[PDB]
RNA sequence: GUUAAGUCUGGUUUCCCUCCAGGGUAUCUUGA
């Protein structure tokens, strides 16, 4: 075993999260997980894979059967993982959240005999207890975790943070039946902790990934190549997503700051590539280094010789959704202020958001349009712009979905809550405030036939519009 | 009639296999009955027990199934591949628990169908736990070979 | 008897380091798999019992049933909060153990290598093994009468072994372990924690995705609560053996091997160690 | 006690004029058995350039060459770039020890400046392809010892071991 | 291991016996007594004090009135007067179960610990690697007796040999830290 | 080893005999009546209270109703005639079963134990020192006759020898404790 | 008589011929060599248990059993100790059928359905004390011959 | 495959004409392993005429023939109009096997027409009189094999292997 | 520009023993 690489890279704003789905809990604290990492790697990979075999040969295959294809390098069930990550954070020492005193007697004893919703809200700095029974009592804790105005006000300007926040603000209590200022001091809080430690966005989190190899699968039997795609695929995903939640409306977005590397043999070639965004300039030439790395993977000295494997197993698009980039539906911009841009992105991917009401400038098509591109989207006509093959107008036609009969697209476009955005955002940096904002579209499998160029205008009107 | 360990498996295991219709059921089943064996020694009878009757994910069609199965040759148990394996356990554990005589049939489909009972079929347990643990375990290894002797592998 | 069992949560919270962890989960589990049950009957629950918040707790008002299962996921990790800072380490018994045992061996004319490591990530260790395995569906490797978490012997002999191996050909490493045919020249005792920083198991999480998953559209997330070591905690462990051969390459592979794994999901960096220190005491 | 040479085994060869005592004393301790190489030795914490192979000391624990204690002293053309030691033979890191040892040696290994000029980038390097140890033997065993092809017919074993047994990290700069 | 509530010291383990095991110590003794001019009266007394109490479950070296031992068995002790002697010479409390309890309470007793057997290229797990193997916990008593034949040599050993013994190693898994054993003499140390 | 089954009377083990072996102690006591002035009347109409019940598995000493003998064996006892007194005297009851029963009962009571030779120097097996070896359980009873011919020296033997013989050894693996066995006169035990 | 010293010798021809690689070879000589104390101590139902647990009975390799009844070239198929549990287990049913203990015919039909693979083993439960004593001598001389004739791994 | 000249081994004095390569290529297929000669053949069915040995062909089981297979060629002049084969090297019974079977042996057997004068009734021939013995040694075992009387501290310990392990048939014409 | 509400998911799958040792040495017409 030795080392691979070893890159330095940044998040941003990153909404990481353990057990307590927060970065921060009453034990340690965890800006970045390495299991996310290594999770997020074989996603973009298996969507690089989707991409270049289809480039290449208009076939798609399904995640298992790329995952047994990269077994050699990603491990399975059935073998060890051939690369070992490590994420190595600067102060990634003991950093426990710890709430000394809160001082919540009075909002209890004015609580008894009533079954009452509690919620919570920093306003300046200081937190009220917003009773629903017309009843505010402005809270006096402390805490280790020094909450910082700007983000106070970062999530509260956010209407995406600030719809999350919806889960740990509030609870409701019935103390109507007999009840102790005991076990009420200890359910407000836990209350209390939830909400305080949802506060822990530390902008410009730092750490330094490393990848070690095992040098045991050495040239097997196309183990060099595997390995080859698969540091590609790490490329990518560094470049076009990030880590923790909401990667994929702008949090988290890695940037590169230093890539070094041991073993040329395998890691020249990326080595080059990522130190293409340690000088980055222009908005302009952004989408060209973009570009380069997008199609060489396709059509570049070494590319495949792998394909041919009989492990692989295409998809069934009747019941099988799979992504892949299309290298085309990309805009970059330029930024130079990143809290308002993330907090802009609600205006361009809500229904009703300005950003879109001016884009699309129609209900019933930007309806139907957030729904095959952005993700999930809660409803209870519309299906006559996304079934399969019908009278087209906006030709957001969908693989399976048939006009009002059961079938499989018939629902998962429609009732499936864990659905991705193929709209994703992002927030790219090269350490000079370059600071260029990126928005690009995954080509999903469920898509009959999608007007590039119609959603191009739509794709750049909504990167323009979002600064 | 007393049908001693060997054969209260086969009676059990042939009322059990013919009721996974899915075979992916069939594997999963199997897969329980080789763990949760060395798992009832290592966490006691109880634990595992309540433990079965949670993970069998219960309260649904998944019970009245459960219920003929005593008396069907046809019922079906049905419900996700990792639920019916273990509400087969289930059914493995509770017709030994009968047929042993040591708990009453209607005390225990009682004790499974709603909350008052349940509490009280602890109680019961705790009472009989010489009278169960000294002799199950062989009871359940005879299953266990059952199973990996006429299930493949997943 | 059921007076034992809804007491129980308190007994972990006012006793924490000298009730029996082992049964107290095992026990912990009962509660656990039978939460709308314990939830009902105006329960003998006192004033100070754990469970008599999910009375108050309102997480759903249409649904009877969704509002428990709620209740259960915050039950499941308010044990894991329980455990992680009520238990703590008490480490006077493990250096008696260690320092007695050292005694012993030197009193049989070994040379002994005392070593004692510490956690530097959150470490798994047993995860299959049967310690919250009724809760959390994971385990850790404990031993129920040191009432302590601990390393076996024989994975550490194993992990030393496989680096020897690797790096001084499978002869020489059978001329130190021995094969199926000869007796090995090394001994190894398990490792148990000596002191920590503050905490000893912590709570993590794991959610998978995309794991055996087919495609996008049956992907859903699957978030596993479970009980990890806490870092800084330091375990030590004694290696004893007759000719003092052996103990050249036990003295070099230690402090290489531990910087890599030394249990489980070491490949996304979970179970990695350091070698605080090392010390022999040469008995020919 | 008596002077000992270190004779480095990488897959390189640049070990041919190096020492003025080759077939060494009365023996040396590294043996030749019918059961492969005993008494190898290992060297933990420097590397061999692979060029002008020389021990260089790269302070990294993972770092390891092994190579063959052999009876000699080198060429007296040297003594500026090697290491010198006289060890009770219980610091010795042997390998397959089939004998006694004299226990205090003369042991004498080809240093290295550190190069502080340019990094230490280390890169394990194994031992395969047979055109890579057929002259293995007709380099360092049949002028090291006389017991090549005069009855030795287990070659192969010797063979299979050095494929196996040595291993070590280069500089690979 | 044990699980207790309303008990002043609060214990992790507690030592068990049964009643058909003190018989069986008993019946040790009582022979070897007959068969040799050594009579030992004090363990003979200690043991016969306990066994007239056969049929309940009891206590001796603390107070407990009711446990939950290995996490299965509820059992209700009752104490034995502190006129009884130390026989394990230790500060734990040491119950004495009804046979057809403590035959539960001790077979659930013992470790079992599953091992594995790594594949190497693969760093996985073999096919047909895994397995489990019962230790006994730390801090087992086991009696025993070690009879000698009239001899010169026999003289020797018992008062030079079986003196200066004191460690041993039984057992198997020497290699993974098990086996180690002291064996003390009830005549020396009672 | 017994599982009682409705019995709330809980043992761990009880003993087992036949009719066949009855009805061989039964010859043993009709032949030496004859052959001696020493009838054994008490023993003897035990023991035809006994073999008059043949055909049914009867327990003697305590009530059972049913039990299930050496894990296996599942049997249906009935009480012997308003309690007839126990030959033997120990507490523990004792099971009269059919002969087929009885067989396999008494086969699986007896213990068999694989045993091995390890070489000195090396701690491993010794090639050719691996075997089986079959005991019969601690707490059996075998029956015996000692029978003496006029003379003085037989006088003598009968009344000064056989009444100091309690503790023989018998049989081999004499290191291994097994052997050590108790001699108890029918005269003065019953 | 002892004309079971000479049905084990036609069963340990055809398995010795079946286990074509070595090693099964090897280590079907241990199974002889344990299963026979095994069924000794244990009983029959308990060692048919551990056997037909460890023989990984399924269509494709209960035909390579079925076959080797009345072909000859057949040839035991799976891992080594895979198959040295199905050639005992071949061995055990070789003779309950040349002693007409089941009827051949009754369990041709049994080891293909996977339904009456069951039945079949029920129908073996209820002989269990008859072979428990018919077969000790046959297994004791195929214990014999294992250790003869197959030298050790 | 590899050429195959398989010797006879007499109590005669004529074996050191088959062939002038005695030694063949790399590799000698009978060995000399301190614990005697091993991989040893012996053919059946055969004998060995008592008049520049020979194999005579029979039918006879019992009949054999002890001798050392020599990796090789027969010099090409030899053997050229016997009874030579090409085998699996499976079916070539070797006896005392200690090596690697070269998966393919093409053999070279010195082989007598059937002799058809009389009718050919065997004679057992069991070597002893180490004169017999002691004069193979220098006959072949220094010409035919290369590792024997010069290290070998041993001269009549491998010299004795041929009391037990060579005692073939004749016919005594 | 504002009001309010979060919802869904809550561990699965493999491996359950493999190899050697299966007994060795000693004891074997007397009267009629």
């Amino acid at each position: 075993e030795e080392l691979l690489m070893s890159l330095k890279l940044k998040a941003l704003y990153p909404l990481t999260g353990g057990y307590n789905r927060h970065s921060i809990n009453p034990f340690y604290e965890e800006l970045v997980r390495p299991t996310e990492i290594k999770g997020l790697w074989r996603w973009w990979n298996r969507v690089l894979f989707n991409t270049l075999a289809y480039s290449t040969k208009g076939k798609l295959y399904t995640y298992e059967s790329i995952d047994r294809l990269f077994e050699d390098v990603f491990g399975s069930e059935n073998k060890k993982s051939a690369v070992r990550l490590e994420v190595i954070t600067d102060e990634g020492n003991d950093n426990r959240f710890e709430l000394s005193y809160v001082e919540l007697d009075k909002v209890i004893d004015c609580l008894r005999n009533y079954k009452r919703k509690v919620s919570l809200d920093f306003i300046d700095n200081t937190l009220i207890a917003e009773i629903e029974g017309s009843t505010k009592i402005p809270i006096s804790f402390k805490s280790n975790l020094d909450i910082d105005k700007i983000i106070k006000d970062l999530v509260h300007n956010n209407k995406l943070l600030s719809f999350e926040l919806l889960g740990f603000k509030s609870v409701e209590i019935d103390a109507t039946k007999i009840s102790d200022k005991k076990i009420l001091k200890e359910i407000l809080r836990d209350l209390i902790t939830n909400y305080l430690e949802y506060f822990n966005i530390k902008q410009e989190v730092t750490f330094t990934l490393n990848i070690y190899l095992d040098k045991s699968r050495e040239h097997k039997q196309n183990f060099e190549d595997k390995l080859k795609f698969a540091l590609y695929s790490l490329l990518v995903f560094i470049l076009l997503g990030g880590i923790g939640r909401k990667t994929s409306r702008g949090f988290g977005s890695l940037s590169i700051i230093d890539v070094k590397c041991y073993d040329n043999s395998i890691c020249k070639k990326i080595e080059d590539l990522a130190k293409n965004f340690l000088k980055i300039s222009s908005g302009n030439e952004l989408k060209s280094k973009i570009e380069s790395i997008l199609d060489c993977i396709k059509n570049s000295c070494i590319d495949t010789l792998y394909i041919e494997n009989n492990i692989l197993s295409e998809i069934d698009p009747k019941k099988n959704v799979v992504y892949f980039i299309n290298s085309d539906l990309f805009e970059v911009k330029r930024i130079n202020d990143k809290e308002k841009v993330l907090a802009n992105i609600y205006k361009a991917v809500s229904s009703e958001g300005c950003c879109i009401k001016s884009i699309i400038t129609d209900k019933y098509v930007r309806k139907s349009f957030l729904i095959a591109f952005g993700g999930y989207r809660k409803v209870e006509f519309i299906k006559n712009y996304l079934c399969e093959t019908c009278e087209t107008v906006s030709s957001f036609n969908i693989v399976d979905f048939l006009l009002s009969e059961g079938s499989f697209m018939s629902d998962y476009i429609l009732q499936y809550e864990h659905r991705n955005s193929l709209l994703r955002f992002k927030l790219i940096s090269d350490n000079s405030n370059n600071s260029y904002l990126i928005g690009y579209i995954l080509h999903s499998s469920y898509f009959k036939k999608i007007d590039i160029k119609y959603v191009r205008c739509i794709l750049e009107k909504l990167t323009y519009c979002v600064i | 009639l007393y049908e001693e360990d060997y054969k209260l498996a086969l009676e059990a295991f042939k009322k059990v296999f013919n009721a996974l219709t899915h075979y992916g059921a069939k594997q999963a089943f199997r897969s329980r009955a080789r763990d949760l064996v060395e798992e009832i020694y290592n966490s006691g009878f109880i634990p595992t027990f309540f433990y079965i009757i949670s993970k069998a994910e219960l309260n649904s069609d998944s019970l009245d199934s459960l219920i003929s199965l005593f008396s069907s040759d046809n019922a079906i148990l049905r419900g996700s591949d990792e639920n019916v394996s273990y509400s087969a356990y289930l059914f493995i554990i509770l017709y030994y628990l009968i047929k042993r005589g040591i708990i009453e049939q209607k005390f225990l489909i009682q004790a499974l169908r709603c909350e008052k009972t349940r509490l009280d079929l602890i109680d019961k347990l705790y009472n009989l736990a010489p009278i169960i643990s000294a002799k199950i375990r062989t009871y359940l290894l005879a299953i266990k070979r059952l199973s990996e002797a006429l299930i493949e592998a997943r | 008897a059921i007076d034992f069992l809804v007491n129980i949560l308190e007994l972990i919270k006012e006793k924490q380091c000298n009730i029996n962890l082992f049964s107290a989960i095992s026990l912990t589990s009962i509660v656990y798999n039978n939460f709308g049950e314990f939830l009902s009957n105006n329960q003998s629950y006192s004033t100070n019992n754990p469970l008599l918040k999910y009375h108050i707790i309102i997480l759903n008002d249409k649904n009877k049933t969704k509002d428990v299962e709620e209740k259960r996921n915050i039950f499941k990790r308010e044990v894991a909060e329980l455990i992680s800072r009520n238990f703590k380490l008490d480490g006077e018994k493990v250096r008696n153990y260690f320092d007695s045992l050292k005694e012993v061996l030197k009193s049989l004319k070994y040379t002994i290598v005392d070593v004692e490591i510490t956690t530097r990530t959150r470490a798994l260790i047993g995860v299959s093994t049967s310690l919250g395995k009724l809760i959390f569906g994971s385990g850790i490797s404990f031993d129920p009468y040191m009432n302590l978490p601990y390393i076996p012997a024989s994975e550490i002999k194993g992990i030393v072994r496989s680096y020897i191996e690797g790096k001084l050909g499978e002869q020489e490493a059978e001329e130190i372990f021995g094969n199926e045919e000869r007796e090995g020249n090394v001994n190894f005792t398990d490792a148990y924690p000596t002191r920590s920083k503050d905490f000893l198991f912590v709570p993590d999480v794991i959610t998978p995705h995309y794991n055996g998953k087919k495609s996008e559209a049956d992907a859903e997330p699957r978030p596993v609560i479970h009980l990890t070591i806490a870092p800084k905690v330091t375990f030590r462990f004694l290696i004893y053996y007759k000719r003092e051969d052996v103990g050249k390459p036990i003295c070099d592979s230690m402090p290489i091997i531990l910087i890599r794994g030394l249990g489980a999901r070491s490949s996304v960096g979970y179970s990695l160690f350091e070698l605080r220190k090392i010390e022999v005491i040469k008995a020919a | 006690s008596t002077q000992r040479e270190y004779v480095f085994i990488p897959i390189t060869n640049s070990i041919t004029i190096d020492v003025k005592i080759t077939i060494g004393g009365s023996d040396h301790i590294t043996n030749i058995d019918e059961r492969g190489i005993h008494n190898v030795l290992v060297i933990t914490g420097y590397a061999v350039d692979e060029k002008n192979g020389r021990l260089v000391p790269t302070l990294d624990p993972c770092d390891y060459v092994k190579g063959i204690l052999v009876a000699g002293t080198p060429q007296q053309a040297q003594s500026n770039d090697f290491l010198t030691l006289k060890l009770p033979a219980n610091k010795l890191y042997l390998i397959r020890k089939k004998g006694n040892i004299s226990d205090d040696l003369k042991i004498y290994i080809p240093y290295s400046s550190p190069d502080a000029r340019n990094s230490m980038k280390t890169k394990p390097v194994s031992i395969s392809d047979d055109t890579i140890v057929n002259n293995i033997i007709k380099e360092v065993f049949d002028k090291i010892y006389n017991i090549t092809q005069k009855e030795k017919v287990k070659i192969e074993k010797v063979k299979e071991d050095i494929k196996e047994l040595f291993s070590y990290y280069a500089l690979e700069q | 291991r044990i699980i207790e509530i309303d008990s002043a010291k609060p214990y992790v383990w507690v030592y068990v016996t049964t009643y058909e095991l003190l018989k069986k110590v008993k019946l040790y003794l009582d022979s070897i007594s007959q068969l040799s001019n050594a009579s030992f009266s004090n363990l003979k007394n200690k043991i016969d004090t306990i066994l007239a109490k056969e049929g309940k479950n009891i206590t001796l070296d603390s107070d407990l009135k009711s446990a939950i031992l290995n996490e299965d068995f509820y059992v209700e002790l009752e104490a034995l007067n502190n006129k009884i002697p130390s026989i394990i010479n230790a500060g734990v409390p040491l119950l004495v179960l009804e046979d057809s309890i403590g035959r539960e309470v001790i077979n659930r007793s013992l470790i079992r610990v599953r091992r594995i057997r790594i594949d190497r290229d693969k760093k996985v797990v073999e096919t047909g690697g895994l397995w489990s193997e019962e230790y006994v916990p730390m801090k087992t008593i086991f009696f025993s007796v070690l009879l000698g034949k009239e001899s010169k040599e026999s003289a020797i050993f018992a008062s030079c040999i079986l003196r200066n013994l004191r460690y041993v190693i039984l057992g198997g898994k020497e290699t993974i830290g098990k086996g180690i054993v002291e064996l003390r003499w009830v005549k020396d140390v009672i």
